[PDB]
């Protein structure tokens, strides 16, 4: 799931130049990356307690 | 949807795209870092 | 009178080639850069006077 | 499914997009033949202004009592002027037309950037959408503030094609004036001259 | 082009074909990436696998 | 014009929460359609004159 969203943000930053639009696709791209890695630092940490 | 804001604020291509276009709306309001290759 | 026709059926020609020249060296330029460039609608698609050789 | 409405949207706004100006492309070309229609008239009205130049020369040509003023010179000099008055009339309407085309291909070619702008992100949007977790292809491409850069918001966007097809239109509908001008044009000053010369 | 000048010329038969003969090459390529992006992908895994068991 | 048009460029690049909806903002885009109306209003005369 943090593979897609980067090939996904990548690709999207390679559209036309006014196509390149600011999409609510885009913002949740952005913030799923976020939760994805927050969580995975959550899942380190108690991988560190275990 | 919702147009926040962000703390880094970073509206350069806005610019450069209505320079190509006049005929263009506000881009107003309503992943703090750059790779190095860029 | 005779004369008079085939001087206004042999413009028609001279101002069409004049014309078609003019959409052929464009073409030969419009090159990468050439800020028009653009994947057009139905691009190899005959249209209707489409003639022959 | 966000990136799925996108897509959705943006079809919407390229398939309609695709009509805009293919329908360009046909009122251009019925603005084609109008304009050709335009100089044939102008191709046969040469062979009357020579037929009324010759019968004033011979006219001219006549002997001592019967060298007169009458009728028939006074038709043919209305003849004559009309015949001038329905060239120059002609040539300002054909250069009217080429301006009316030009003004729809430049109309057209600029709705058909914004298509291609389209189809490239459609296709990338596309490919986005196709993106499973079981599936490779997909890497870790570093971070970058660029992937959060954007160009327009999805409003304004939408607005750019909007006023793209309304000005697009406006050539449209301007043709259509235009050669309802090029028809009426041509009905009246056929019927001048024949009703001069008869 | 306009009236008869509008003729199916050595250009045209030329251009359309290479329209198609871009686009199978742009095809091409898209299926190559396809192949390489995997073998990345496999790399990847392989190292995990090496790593886990240094 | 010309002034108006740069002086409104270069505060483009104000950065992050710097780039403000001031009144100055809006007073040059006034300054530059004024003198776009200023411009056309002239013109009108000397086509007249």
């Amino acid at each position: 799931p943090l593979k897609v969203a980067q090939t996904r943000l990548y690709q999207r930053s390679h559209r036309p130049n006014v196509e390149l639009c600011r999409d609510a696709a885009q913002f949740r791209l952005a913030s799923e990356v976020e939760e994805l890695n927050l969580s995975l630092a959550a899942l380190k940490e108690k991988l560190l307690e275990a | 949807l919702t147009h926040s804001l962000s703390l880094p604020w970073r509206p350069s291509t806005y610019y450069k795209a209505a320079s190509n276009w006049p005929t263009l709306d506000p881009y107003c309001t309503r992943f703090t870092r750059y790779t190095p290759d860029d | 009178f005779l004369l008079q026709e085939a001087r206004q059926r042999l413009n028609s020609d001279h101002r069409g080639k004049m014309e078609t020249l003019d959409i052929d060296r464009g073409c030969l330029s419009l090159n990468l850069t050439s800020p028009n460039i653009s994947l057009k609608i139905n691009p190899t698609r005959v249209p209707n006077g489409s003639t022959s050789l | 499914r966000k990136v799925g409405e996108r897509l959705q949207d943006m079809h919407g706004w390229k398939s309609e997009l695709q009509r805009q100006v293919e329908e360009l492309v046909s009122e251009t070309e019925l603005l084609l033949a109008q304009k050709q229609r335009l100089e044939r008239a102008l191709d046969a009205t040469a062979g009357p202004f020579s037929i009324v130049t010759d019968n004033l020369q011979c006219r001219e040509r006549r002997q001592h009592p019967d060298l007169v003023r009458d009728c028939v010179e006074i038709e043919l000099l209305k003849e004559a002027e009309l015949i001038r008055n329905i060239q120059e009339l002609l040539k300002r309407t054909i250069k009217q037309a080429v301006s009316q085309i030009r003004l729809n291909w430049e109309h057209k070619e600029t709705c058909e950037m914004d298509w291609s702008d389209k189809v490239e992100a459609y296709n990338i949007d596309e490919a986005c959408c196709r993106y499973n977790n079981q599936s490779t292809d997909v890497q870790f491409y570093p971070h970058s503030a660029k992937f959060e850069e954007s160009a327009s918001t999805p409003e304004t966007w939408a607005k750019f094609t909007q006023e793209h097809l309304y000005r697009a239109e406006r050539e449209r509908l301007a043709s259509v004036n235009l050669r309802n001008l090029i028809d009426c044009i041509l009905q009246d000053t056929s019927e001048d001259l024949r009703l001069q010369c008869d | 082009r306009p009236n008869v000048e509008l003729c199916r010329d050595q250009a045209q038969y030329g251009l359309t074909d290479e329209v198609h003969q871009l686009e199978a090459t742009i095809a091409a390529l898209k299926q190559k990436l396809a192949q390489a992006q995997d073998a990345l992908d496999a790399l990847y895994k392989h190292l995990a696998r090496l790593q886990a068991d240094i | 014009l010309k002034v108006a048009q740069t002086r409104l460029d270069e505060r483009t690049r104000r950065p992050n929460i710097e780039l403000c909806r001031d009144m100055a903002q809006l007073r040059l885009v006034n300054e530059v359609y004024e003198v776009d109306d200023t411009i056309q209003t002239l013109q009108q005369r000397l086509r007249d004159a």
